[PDB]
């Protein structure tokens, strides 16, 4: 029944992990594309300090 | 190398003409000696050369241009 509020919280945490696990590498590409398009120095990110 | 160079610079005291084999040995040893202590300088940027936007010269570095002179 999950009477206590603490018992209801780890279920929410587990659901968050289950929702985050699959859609992890797609949002990475989305954020990378947005950063590559808008951030002024974002087109060289990953090799900023190289010499 | 030192011995062969000294022999070449000293043979004139006794008026002796060096043989080709001694010359080849001396030049080979001298080439090895100069090979050991060889340093090749590396050129550097001019100093007014721009630094691109990819280097993040806002927060990562303050250099809009290379120092390149030292």
């Amino acid at each position: 029944m999950a009477e206590t509020l603490e018992k209801k919280h780890e279920r929410i945490m587990l659901r968050f992990d289950r929702a985050y696990s699959p859609q992890k590498e797609v949002r990475e590409k989305c954020i990378e594309a947005t950063r590559f398009a808008r951030v002024p120095g974002g087109q060289w990110e990953g090799a900023t300090a190289a010499g | 190398a030192v011995g062969y160079q000294l022999l070449l610079r000293m043979l004139s005291d006794y008026s002796l003409e060096p043989t080709p084999q001694v010359l080849s040995n001396a030049q080979r040893s001298y080439d090895a000696l100069m090979t050991d202590t060889l340093v090749v300088p590396s050129m550097r940027r001019r100093g007014d050369f721009p630094v691109g936007q990819g280097n993040k010269y806002d927060v990562f570095t303050s250099d809009r241009y290379y120092p390149g002179d030292l």
